[PDB]
Parts: C-alpha cells; structure tokens; sequence
RNA sequence: UUAUGCUAUCAGGUGGAUGGCUCGGCUCAAGAGCUUAUGAAGGACGUGCCAAGCUGCGAUAAGCCCGGGGUAGGUGCAUGGAGCCAAUGAACCCGGGAUUUCCGAAUGGGACCUCUCCGUAGUGAUCAUUCAUGAUCGGGAACGCUCCGAAUUGAAACAUCUCAGUAGGAGCGGGAAAAGAAAUCAAUUGAGAUGCCGUAAGUAACGGCGAGUGAAACCGGCACAGUUCAAACCGAAUCCCUUCGGGGACAUGUGGUGUUGUAGGGCUGUUCAAACGUCUGGCGGUAAAAUCGAACUUGCCUGGAACGGCAGACCAUAGAGUGUGACAGUCACUUAGAUGUACGCCAAAAGACCGGAACAUGUCCCUGAGUACCGUGCGUUGGAUAUCGUGCGUGAAUCUGGGGGGCACCAACCUCCAAAACUAAAUACUCCUUGAGACCGAUAGCGAAAUAGUAGGGUGACCGAACGCUGAAAAGUACCCCGAGAAGGGAGGUGCAAAGUGCCUGAAACCUGAUAGUGAUGGAACGAUACGGCAUGAAAGGAUCUCUGGCAUGAAGGA
RNA sequence: GGUGGCAAUGGCUAACCUUUUAUCUGGGCAGCCGAAGCGAAAGCAACAUGUGCGCAGCCUUUUGGCGAGGCACGACGUAU
C-alpha cells in the first residue's frame, strides 16, 4: 500500500522497498484467472507456494506450474518448469515476479485462505 | 456578442448572449503578465542549509609553505570553507528568505482575465493553440450538464459537441518529459484539452474531473492560467447557461 | 546586474581588478565623510551640516485639510448626485465638517449660489463665496 | 630495416570524468509537543551455530508473554552451509506487560580503578509535614522568562556613539512561556485587559545634532474573559491526615462576607429572586494496526525481455504515481471513494451543588509602607530639565484622601485607585510525524546515499574524510591443457551483450604497440597564407563538380 | 528607463477573512503618495490662461493664418 497522500516517486520507492513483512504479504498477488475471479468475488489474490499458476510475460509464457519457492522480501516467486540451466548443467529454478503470472489453481491446504482473499 | 446553446445531444437548441466579458480586446501582454504572477505565487522557498560548507573551523596557513592562501583544516591541509574549494560553500546560492512573488494589480489582473475570455471565443486562436474541434465557438451549453455523474456522459457531451478529439489527443500525447522532472515527481508532460465552467458545484465537476487534460472549475475560480495557460490564450473551453448568467459583473 | 554580459570580460565592467574591494571604493560606509572628502555631494543631496528651528508637540499641532472654492464650484453638482449637498432655493447648501475639510482657499472662480459653512475661511474664499450671492458660515 | 626520435590517427593498459539512474540531503508548510529516583537520556561491557562492524536486546540478552491486524512462510543491514521456528497461526505492525549487568541526576563509602569495600540489606544532599509520606536534582532541536555581559567592526582615524544588550555566560522552565484586567491612553465631550500582525514611520525623539540609533498612541485586524486576596462586620461557624479510634494546624485568626472610582464594600431597613461557576453524564464526534475499491495482460511485427509499432476491447467520484526483464489508466501495490478501530481526547441533552442584583440611609467604619514620591550616583532607553531599573539618603496622606495629564509650582477641567494575586485563545520554535518542491543529483545535497561524527588527527578543548551502480535471471564460468599453485594464462562455455566480482557507459592526462609522413647536415612560440611530395578521401561534400582548351562580353590597367 | 493597468469623480491596498490545503476568486478605505504652497513657529493661503513668440499639425492666392505641447512675460500666495 502506498497512497496518493504522496505522490512523489521517491517517498513511493522507500515505503515499498523498507515495508515491513505484513505488507510485503501483499506484493506476492497475480492476476487471477477469469473463472477463479468470476468464482471469488475478487479480481485478484496473492500466490501462495504450491498453486498452479500460468507465467504470462517473459520468457515463459503460458507455461503453467506449481509455484516451487517464494521469498516475501525479493518478491520472487519461482515456477515448476520455469528454471536455468547453468554452466554445470544442473538446473537452477529461475525466479519470476509473482505480477508476471497469473494464477490459475488454488491451494486450499490453508483453512484460513478464504478470508485471506477477501475480508 | 450572442451563441448558441447546444444540449446533450450535442446540436445547439437556443440562442444565448454572451454578456459584455466577451467582447473584451485581446491582450498577449496582460496575459502573459497574469499568468507569470499566479506562476511566480504559487512558487516555494528553497536554498542550502545555513551553514552549508561553512560550519568548519579551518584557517589559512598564511605564507611561506608553497601553497596557496585558502583556508585549510587545523589538522590536515585539506582546503574548506571558500566556494572554490571541494565541499565549500557555495557562493551565492538561493535563500528561503527570497519572495518569487510577483504582483499585478486587480483592475489589470482583471482585464487580462476578460481578454483571455474574450479569446475563447475566437475560432483562430483557439485553433492556433494546438487545439483539434470542429465546433464552431463559444461553445455554450444548456445547464443540464452541471448534473451528470458520470465521465461516461462527459465523453458524450464532448463527442457530440465535437470536443472529443482534444481530450483524445491530450490522453494518447501524454508523454514522458525528459530530465530531472522525474525524479523530483513530474514523470510525465501533460497537455491542455477541455475547460468545463459550470456555474455552481455540481456534480460535473467531479464528472469530468477524470478527463485527460480537462479541467472543470466553477466561474469564482476562473483565474487566467485556466484561461490560457502558459502565457497563451486560446484554450478550448466549455462554458454553461449558468456561467453566462453568473458572469454580467464578474471582473468589472 | 546583466551577469550573462560580462562573462569573459574578467573585470565585468569595473575597470581594473583593483577596483571594486571594499567601502575604499566608495569613500566610507553610508553617508560618510561629509565634512571632508564628500562636502560637494552633501551639498548636492541635502546631507549637508546643521541643525535648524525647532518642532511643536504632535498632540498640539495640527495640519488642517484645504480644498479651493473653484474645485468646490465646479463639483458641487457631483456633491448633490454623491449625496454630500443639497440644493435648497437655487442655493448649493455645502457643509465642510462632513467631507472632511477643515479650510476654504479662494483659488479660483465662484459662479453658483454656495453657502458653505466650514471651520474657517480664508479672506479672498470669503470674497469670492459673497460676491457670488453665497455665504460663509464658522461651524462649531 | 634510420637507432634514439617528432607529429597525427588507431588498438590496448592505467584512470574514473561525462551521460543515465538513485532507498539520501536541503528548504518550505501542517500537525503534535515534554521526559526522569516506579532509576531516564548518554556511555562501558556482554549478547548470534559458524557473527568482525553497525543495529537491536540485557545473564530470560538480534530476545519472552498476552489482546488486535495479517496469513504462509520466517530466521536484521547481508536470499552462504547446517539446523531451528511456524496451521497449538509464527515472522511482521499497533497496544499492554515481563526481564532490564556496571556507570550515569547516580543517591550506602570510594573512584587515574565503569569496577571496588562494608554488609548491620542501604531515604546521598536540601526541604515540607500529621514526622504516615512527599517534593527538587538529569535530559530535551530550537523557542520562553530572569540576571550578568565584550570586541572585531562603522564613523573611511578615534574616545561619546555604533557594533549591541549582539556574541558568550549563570539561574529557572512548559508544551508553550512571559504579558494581562488601568493609580491607562486621550483631549477640550472620547476609549475601555493583555499578546501578536499591518500602519503610524525612518515620523517624534536621541546623537562629536557626525555616522547612525529610533518608538508609542490613534487606527485596521487575529482572538475575545473575566476575577481572587488583605481589611471593615461575624468569630472556630473551619481546613488537612487517619488504622475512622483519633491526631495536626489555628484566637499571632482556619473559615464566611468583600474586591472597587460620574467611588466600592461593611452597619440599619426594604425589593427582586438567584447570573456565571463546580461536579455527575457519556447521545455523538475523534480514534491502532488495518479492510474493500473499477476495467486487457487479446492477435501479428521487432525484441533476450513488450509497458512499444500496427489492429482490437474496456474502466474513470479512480489518467496521482511506484514496481514490472523497454514507454503500464486496465499485471501488482495502488489511486477517487467507502470502511473498521481497544485504550485514550473532546463532548452537547438530562440532574445535584453555593448564590446573585438593586433601592433608600448617614458629623459611623475599612480599602495594601520603609511603599508612592523626592535628592544624588550609575546603567539602560528614542525618552529629550520629559524612559525604565536600583545603589545610597530621605519619606508621606487615608475619601474633607491619593496619583496622572512628557521642566517644575498655582488654579480650572479631564481621567484613574497603585504599592497583594490569578487568568485560556490569537503568538514563538522544530527532536519528532506527514505533505510538497522551476531545489542538489554524488568533488553536488547534511560532514555522512550513513559497518559516519565513523576511519583518522590531537594530551585536551576539539577537528574530520573517501567509498553508490554486474546481469532480466548467478545463468557468478563445466570439462581439458600449461603452471609448484584454490594465483594466473590458453582452449572452451553461460549471457542479446562479459557487463567476468568497487563488474553500467568507460573521456583526457600518462603508458605500451601498430600505421602514415619525415628522420642521424640540422634552428626553435610549434602556427597563418600560397604551392608541391607521400598516405587517405566508404558515409555524411561536389557530377557542367574536377582537369585541360576554344568562342562571346570584358571594369581598373595596358603592352 | 522600457512596457502596461487605472487616473483629480485619483492610485495601490498592508495585516487579515474566504483556500474546496501555500495557487486562485471576492472582500479588506486602516494607511501611503498625489490633491497647496511658504514659514523655525504661530499663522496665512495662490492663475480653471491677461499677454507675446512659435515647432509638429491643419488651412492657404505657398506666403501667410490658426496653433495642443514648448519658450518668455504679467498677475497672485507666503517668508524675509
Ligand atoms: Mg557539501
Ligand atoms: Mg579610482
Ligand atoms: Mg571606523
Ligand atoms: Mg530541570
Ligand atoms: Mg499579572
Ligand atoms: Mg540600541
Ligand atoms: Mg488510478
Ligand atoms: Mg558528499
């Protein structure tokens, strides 16, 4: 969250780069799909490690996956089938801002995660 | 002299007579002197702190070393204080104590606001400020638009009055202006399209207060940087029933 | 001063380098040297020596305001549309306690009937207020 | 094969300018404004699995517990190995607690000893008291009040003056403080507390009448507020503590009445009725994290990477922005707008509490003392024989009274009641909070884009830097060869691009090599002009342009 | 000084109110300057052209006429 209270760039870039581990809670949200927004009553949510989502910008696009891992502080988020392949050959997952995919399953292991997306 | 009044639907419906603002001679120099004052009011004190390369305590070594005279630290021979030397103070810089103000007197202030609004009426220079329409000046319109709610019906009135264009071309030639204006909060470089002036607050001016490059202000709040901003007049304006009859006396 | 002009030209219109250094430039600080070095300009502006007369107390004096029977004859018409006078038996009635001058000057003509009544009136106003069919009144 | 060299260009090294970016700085505005013996701020030392600096915390030691928000990851600046914590809801933010070593107001004694001695276990000093208990001590960016108090400098010297009641010092102190309800200002008749703002005004006034210094009243505004004691008359009618038994203060006066000027109050009588104020109350506002909040991520093209070009569809009380692998109203945070909100803050209705205002009355009573005033000295002031302060000396009167009305005294007239006391708001400042900017953009802006008052310097008071940038993603160079080698080099690969670990672009100075010209017979401001040799002349320069001739007209001149 | 506004029935407003957050619109007649000067002060108080010349300009038998502003007198206020 960072209001028109301020609107100048550097005050908007110091509130989001020191926000606190609550409100980076927020910087993980995706655009969901259509039926899940048309199902949830919100037009988006925040991705949780484990659902499957669909990488809709960069270098793959359209691949859709389970989230692997996510860190709260980067705001990275890293996809199933969506990696590098290093000079070793070992494939190192590659992390993805969690803005570039979009959701398309969701993860119900959390009994709390109804009310995490609205209210 | 005497318009026309144009409803909704975008076709003019009476005629209305403008009243004696507007046949006011067209002034570029009383323009420009208004619109440099409210620019020069609306400014803000700046300059360095007090002190700035100055809160040292550093004396000259006098003659008799091979250096230079400037003043240098009581430890070291690193130079401080004088505008030439590297953190020193800077020699004439700004004062918050400046007054940016300027002034111009109510009676010519006045005149210069009744010759920018005798310039909305003219085709020429309202066409020769970059402005794009084809409807035929002043556009006056019917009091019906102080009471609509949303910018859905501002973008039909503004179609159907021919003034879309400008708003069109004021949204798609908003543009990324170039240097330190970004950084210090002005991305982008905007442009001036529609001027609504409804005669009292309604609802119009949140109405079409989202409209790219538009601004809608009530006829007490008409200074002349929204009639011609940028010491040129000519802006395209939107004008009411309830603004030409709230308007017989008002900078006489 | 024009800075951007002289950028290039080192001295920026002073002459030599040595000038331009201090109050040595200008003879002192202030209005100085006014009875050596700076008597002429003294002279030429009014700082010149002495001290002359005395003053009366302010609560005591008093500058009265004045205005000319020709400026009173020739708006009196402008005082009755205003609302200041009255016309009474072809006779401008004009009262001087009101419009806030205390004094009558003749300076001028009188042509119109004025009966004005003030604090005091010179002799010639008083001439030129009777010779015209008007009169002088003293109001208390 | 001309070395050492010279000049111009090119490649590379050293280097870190320019350009671009920036979580920092500065300035202005708006809020809010004290804390500390219930032990602060500040400091020393300790404190992490591997932890050196900074930051946080204190032997429960980068933490513990509880209520609210948030919900899926967390384990600080600083995404390393191995573990741990978390769906018994953590991390994180708000609120309330616990722990909180030593010093420090530091306070049981003591400090060249941040520790040490006595332990009889700590209330050190000064104070109030019923000797139960309580107050003061230190810090706070500036502001506020009181007192003390220079010189440079200006006068073109310099002493009165100015600088200037400034700089500095001592005491006190809060969210504001001081001021404050006329012994006032006026002028012939008026106004009616104070502060601050504008104006009066560079005027009056002061002054080697030099330089300079320099008000107030009237008036227009911000804001509006009036009262309490001493005393007359009454006389313990009271006040504080408490174990509710009682004790203490007080007749050297607790308390009631009373509080002022065309005089007021008391005593005598009469008439009306009781204003403002104190307390209870919390209807309603305000109020913690925080909740919701529109509509594209559609096709092709380039691209590593689309927010872009060409087409296409929508939102707008919401086109302010920021991030996102490039220009984003429609991807995320958001934004206009609606919400929730404990403790606290304000708070009107509805009630209880004491009562106030006039009338007539008079040989009656009370109404602030080393005070008002005066002489003299000094400082200060614009204050001039006419500012205020206070050192010494003097020193009244009591309503048939006293003061003022810019030298004094007399008279008239006008105006007020001192020497006792309180009093919001308007005002001032910025540690802190939020916003904004024709501000700076890293040699600038704070000194510090903060492991910055740090490294470092000084015995000490104190002085005081430099250091920002990989890439979208570490994909941070596998394997092989040389090398003694975890150095380094080649080959090779990741990357659109080495941008190849202070790594973006990567200037010049300086250094190394190559190319062109010249060069071991040669004269110097390194160049200007003209003509030639050598090399180049792809782009951006010419194509009736370049070279060589004939013909026509040919000014000045003229064989 | 250059450019402008308003202009003897003059000009400007300052603080401040209005801010829908520093803009701005409408107010704000206190006050400053001009309007009468001379004089230390008390105090007194003037020309709304009486006259001559004459540029630009207009008219004109092209030499003259009228002539704003300009120049030179006359008259008047006050101090000595
Ligand atoms: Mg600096
Ligand atoms: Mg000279
Ligand atoms: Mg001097
Ligand atoms: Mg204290
Ligand atoms: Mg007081
Ligand atoms: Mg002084
Ligand atoms: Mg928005
Ligand atoms: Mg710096």
């Amino acid at each position: 969250m960072i209001a028109m209270v301020s609107k100048q760039p550097r005050k908007q870039r110091k509130a989001r780069y020191a926000a606190p581990l609550h409100i980076r809670q927020k910087f993980m949200g995706a655009r969901l799909s259509e039926a899940l927004t048309k199902e949830y009553g919100t037009r988006s949510a925040a991705v949780i490690t484990g659902d499957t989502v669909k990488v809709m910008r960069g270098d793959f696009k359209g691949t859709e996956g389970k989230v692997q891992s996510v860190s709260l502080m980067d705001g990275t988020i890293t996809v199933d089938g969506v990696i590098s392949t290093k000079v070793d050959g070992t494939e190192v997952p590659r992390p993805l801002n969690p803005s570039n995919v979009m959701i398309t399953k969701l993860e119900m292991k959390d009994g709390r995660r109804a009310s995490s997306i609205k209210k | 002299a005497t318009a026309k009044t144009i409803d909704l639907t975008g076709k003019a419906v009476g005629e209305v007579e403008l009243p004696a603002v507007f046949d006011a001679d067209y002034r570029p120099d009383l323009i420009k002197k208004a619109v440099l004052a409210a620019q020069a009011n609306r400014l803000q004190p700046y300059g360095p702190r007090l002190y700035s390369g100055m809160e040292t305590s550093a004396r000259g070594w006098g003659s008799g070393r091979g250096v230079s005279h400037v003043p240098r630290l009581v430890n070291s021979s690193r130079a401080a204080r004088v505008p030439h030397a590297k953190g020193g103070r800077r020699a004439h810089p700004p004062k918050p104590e400046a007054d940016r103000s300027e002034k111009v007197n109510t009676k010519e202030r006045r005149y210069a606001i009744r010759s920018a609004i005798a310039a909305t009426t003219d085709p020429t220079l309202v066409s020769l400020r970059g402005h794009i329409f084809e409807a035929e000046l002043p556009i006056v319109a019917v009091n019906d638009l102080e009471s609509l709610e949303r910018t859905k019906q501002v973008i039909e009135f503004l179609e159907a009055a021919g003034l879309y264009e400008d708003v069109l071309r004021a949204k798609y030639g908003r543009h990324i202006r170039a240097g330190r204006g970004k950084l210090r909060g002005r991305k982008y470089k905007h442009k001036k399209s529609v001027l609504i002036v409804a005669g009292e607050n309604t609802p119009i001016l949140k109405a079409a207060r989202n409209l790219s490059g538009v601004d809608v202000v009530t006829v007490d709040s008409l200074n002349a940087e929204l009639l011609a901003p940028g010491t040129h007049a000519g802006r395209l304006t939107v004008w009411t029933e309830s603004a030409i009859g709230k308007l017989e006396g008002a900078f006489q | 001063m024009d800075t951007k002009k002289f950028r290039g030209s080192r001295t920026c219109g002073g002459g030599t380098h040595k000038n331009r250094r201090g109050a040595g430039n200008r003879g002192g600080r202030g209005k100085a040297g006014g009875c050596k070095h700076h008597f002429v300009r003294a002279m030429m502006r009014g700082y010149s020596y002495g001290k002359h007369g005395f003053k009366r107390p302010d609560e005591v004096s008093r500058d009265v305001s004045i205005v000319n029977v020709g400026e009173l004859d020739e708006l009196a018409s402008y005082l009755v549309e205003e609302g200041l006078a009255e016309v009474k038996d072809g006779a401008y009635h004009i009262n001087l306690e009101n419009l806030g001058i205390e004094k009558v000057l003749g300076s001028g003509r009188v042509t119109k009937n004025l009966v004005v009544t003030s604090e005091e009136f010179s002799a010639s106003a008083r001439e030129k207020i009777e010779n015209a069919g008007g009169s002088c009144i003293d109001a208390e």
